[PDB]
C-alpha cells in the first residue's frame, strides 16, 4: 500500500493573548524594604518570560530546578513575585538555605527550592554624593525569618 | 556515546565565541570532595559491565 | 410543555467548594419612614423554582443545523427503555430485550 | 416577617436539557450519560412573601 | 460500524489517542500502554473477520 | 510558584503559524491533532461550537481560532497496489494497478 | 440507457443503499 506523505506543519491559536502585566514589579519609583520585602500574587496572566530573560539587561539571573529556555513551555498557577534593593556585596550571599549576617537571616528560601532569582545593577538611582539616609534597613536583628 | 574535548557553550543571542560574556557559559563543573562532606555528597565509585 | 435547549455561558476557573447557596433579593426601600430598609417597605410578588440533578442517560436528537430538538430519558418507563435500547424515536411491532 | 407557610410542588415536564459538549453534529441521534433533571419531577416553588 | 466505534475505547490505558500517549510519557513507560492498545485492537479485528 | 492547587491559568501564548491549505499537512488546533487536507466548508456552526463530528472518531469540521472560519478535513489519498503478471513462464512484464 | 424491464426498475427503486471516507480514515476499503 502507499500514502502521500505530509509536507508541512501548522499550529493555530487565537490572536487574543490577554497579557496582564508583569513589568510593574520591575520598574517602579519605590522599592520595598529589605526587612519587609513585599509579596505579590499574579494569576491569569500569560507568561512572557522569553523576552524578559534573554534581552532585558539583567546582570544577575539564575534559575534552580528548571531550564529558562523551557520556562515558556509549561504552565503554573498564582506566580509569586517580590521586589527590593540591596547592596552589591549582599547579592552573592543570597541562596536557598544560605547563612550570613542576621540581616541575611531576615530572608530565607526552602532547602528544595525551585524557581529563579533576579538581580540587576542600579548604580545611578540610589547613589548620591551626599549619601542615601532616606532608605533604612536592618542590621541588628534577633529573629530569623522562614523560607518565603 | 561519549563526549570528548570541549565546546564553547552558547545560551544567549550573540555568539560570544570564547568571550564568555552575557548569557555565555563554560559547560563544565568541578566537584568538591572533603571528608566533612555529607554521605549524599560522598564520591561513590561506579563500574558498569555489559 | 415545550422543549428548549440551554447554551453554555461561562466556565469560571475558581476551584472552591460549594455545599449550600442562597439567593439575593433587590429590596425596595419605601423611604417614607426614618427606619430605612429596617422598617416599612413594599415590593412585588416574586417567586422562583429550584430543582436538583442526578446522573442519567439521555438520547438527544440533533436537527440539520446542530440544535437539540428532542430528548428521550432512558430510565422513565418501558417505552423509554426500548427507545434507548435501539437508536430510534419510533419502534415497530415484536418483542424486544431490555435490562 | 416570620409568617411561615409550607412550599408547593409542580412538574418539570420536559425542560432542563443543555448542550453537554462543544461538539457539533447534524441529523444524528446521540446517547450520553451525565447529570440532568429527570422528567416529570418533584420541584419546589418558593412563593412566600 | 461497530468496528470503527471499537477505536474509541481506552482498553484500560490512559487514553485512546495514540499520539497523546507518546506526547505525555517516556517511551519506556508508554510502551506498556501501547501494548495494551495493540492487543485490544487486534482482538477486535479477529472477531470481525471471524 | 505554587504546585497545582487549581487549574492552570498562567503560561505563555505559544506562537501560531500562517494558515495554509489545499495540500494535506499535519495540523494542531490546540486540542486537535492529525493529518489531512483542509478545504472551504459550507456548514454553519453555532457561535459556541468548536469542532464537528459525523461518527465516532470522525472529525469532519474545525473552526479557525483566528478568524472564526469553518474548514473541512479530508485524509490524504491512499490505497493498495497490485501487480498484473502474465507469468514468468512466458515473459517479464507488469501492469501495476492503483486501486 | 440502462436497458432494463419495468419490474427490474421497481426492484431497484424499492431497495435503498460519507461512510467510504470514514473507512478511508482507517484504511478500510470496498
Ligand atoms: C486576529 O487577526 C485578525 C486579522 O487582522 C484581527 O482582525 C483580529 O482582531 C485578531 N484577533 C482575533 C482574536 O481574532
Ligand atoms: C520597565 O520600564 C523600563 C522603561 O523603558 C524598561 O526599560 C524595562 O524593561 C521595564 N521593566 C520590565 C518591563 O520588567
Ligand atoms: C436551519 O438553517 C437554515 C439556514 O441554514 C434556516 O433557514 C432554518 O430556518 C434553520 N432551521 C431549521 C429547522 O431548518
Ligand atoms: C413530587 O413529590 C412530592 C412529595 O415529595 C409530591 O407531593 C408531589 O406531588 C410530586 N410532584 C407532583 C407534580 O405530583
Ligand atoms: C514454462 O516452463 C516449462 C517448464 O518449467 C517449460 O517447459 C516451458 O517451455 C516454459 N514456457 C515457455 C513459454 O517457454
Amino acid at each position: 500500500n502507499f500514502r502521500v506523505q505530509p509536507t508541512e506543519s501548522i499550529v493555530r491559536f487565537p490572536n487574543i493573548t490577554n497579557l496582564c502585566p508583569f513589568g510593574e514589579v520591575f520598574n517602579a519609583t519605590r522599592f520595598a524594604s529589605v526587612y519587609a520585602w513585599n509579596r505579590k500574587r499574579i494569576s491569569n496572566c500569560v507568561a512572557d518570560y522569553s523576552v524578559l530573560y534573554n534581552s532585558a539587561s539583567f546582570s544577575t539571573f539564575k534559575c534552580y530546578g528548571v531550564s529558562p529556555t523551557k520556562l515558556n513551555d509549561l504552565c503554573f498557577t498564582n506566580v509569586y513575585a517580590d521586589s527590593f534593593v540591596i547592596r552589591g556585596d549582599e547579592v552573592r550571599q543570597i541562596a536557598p538555605g544560605q547563612t550570613g549576617k542576621i540581616a541575611d537571616y531576615n530572608y530565607k528560601l526552602p532547602d528544595d527550592f525551585t524557581g529563579c532569582v533576579i538581580a540587576w545593577n542600579s548604580n545611578n538611582l540610589d547613589s548620591k554624593v551626599g549619601g542615601n539616609y532616606n532608605y533604612l534597613y536592618r542590621l541588628f536583628r534577633k529573629s530569623n525569618l522562614k523560607p518565603f | 556515546e561519549r563526549d570528548i574535548s570541549t565546546e564553547i557553550y552558547q545560551a544567549g543571542s550573540t555568539p560570544c565565541n570564547g568571550v564568555e560574556g552575557f548569557n555565555c557559559y563554560f559547560p563544565l563543573q568541578s566537584y568538591g570532595f572533603q571528608p566533612t562532606n555529607g554521605v549524599g555528597y560522598q564520591p561513590y565509585r561506579v563500574v558498569v559491565l555489559s | 410543555q415545550g422543549f428548549s435547549a440551554l447554551e453554555p455561558l461561562v466556565d469560571l476557573p475558581i476551584g472552591i467548594n460549594i455545599t449550600r447557596f442562597q439567593t439575593l433579593l433587590a429590596l425596595h426601600r419605601s423611604y417614607l419612614t426614618p427606619g430605612d430598609s429596617s422598617s416599612g417597605w413594599t415590593a412585588g410578588a416574586a417567586a422562583y423554582y429550584v430543582g436538583y440533578l442526578q446522573p442519567r442517560t439521555f438520547l438527544l436528537k440533533y436537527n440539520e443545523n446542530g440544535t437539540i430538538t428532542d430528548a428521550v430519558d432512558c430510565a422513565l418507563d418501558p417505552l423509554s427503555e426500548t427507545k434507548c435500547t435501539l437508536k430510534s424515536f419510533t419502534v415497530e411491532k415484536g418483542i424486544y430485550q431490555t435490562s | 416577617t416570620r409568617t411561615q407557610l409550607p412550599p408547593a410542588y409542580t412538574n418539570s415536564f420536559t425542560r432542563g436539557v443543555y448542550y453537554p459538549d462543544k461538539v457539533f453534529r447534524s441529523s444524528v441521534l446521540h446517547s450520553t450519560q451525565d447529570l440532568f433533571l429527570p422528567f416529570f419531577s418533584n420541584v419546589t416553588w418558593f412563593h412566600a412573601i | 460500524n461497530t468496528l470503527v466505534k471499537q477505536l474509541s475505547s481506552n482498553f484500560g490505558a490512559i487514553s485512546s489517542v495514540l499520539n497523546d500517549i507518546l506526547s505525555r510519557l517516556d517511551p519506556p513507560e508508554a510502551e506498556v500502554q501501547i501494548d495494551r492498545l495493540i492487543t485490544g485492537r487486534l482482538q477486535s479485528l479477529q472477531t470481525y473477520v471471524t | 510558584f505554587e504546585l497545582l492547587h487549581a487549574p492552570a491559568t498562567v503560561c505563555g501564548p505559544k506562537k501560531s503559524t500562517n494558515l495554509v491549505k489545499n495540500k494535506c499537512v499535519n495540523f494542531n488546533f490546540n486540542g486537535l491533532t492529525g493529518t489531512g487536507v483542509l478545504t472551504e466548508s459550507n456548514k454553519k456552526f453555532l457561535p459556541f461550537q468548536q469542532f464537528g463530528r459525523d461518527i465516532a472518531d470522525t472529525t469532519d469540521a474545525v473552526r479557525d481560532p483566528q478568524t472564526l472560519e469553518i474548514l473541512d478535513i479530508t485524509p490524504c489519498s491512499f490505497g493498495g497496489v497490485s501487480v498484473i503478471t502474465p507469468g514468468t513462464n512466458t515473459s517479464n512484464q507488469v501492469a501495476v494497478l492503483y486501486q | 440507457p440502462s436497458k432494463r424491464s419495468f419490474i427490474e426498475d421497481l426492484l431497484f427503486n424499492k431497495v435503498t443503499l460519507d461512510l467510504i471516507c470514514a473507512q478511508k480514515f482507517n484504511g478500510l476499503t470496498v
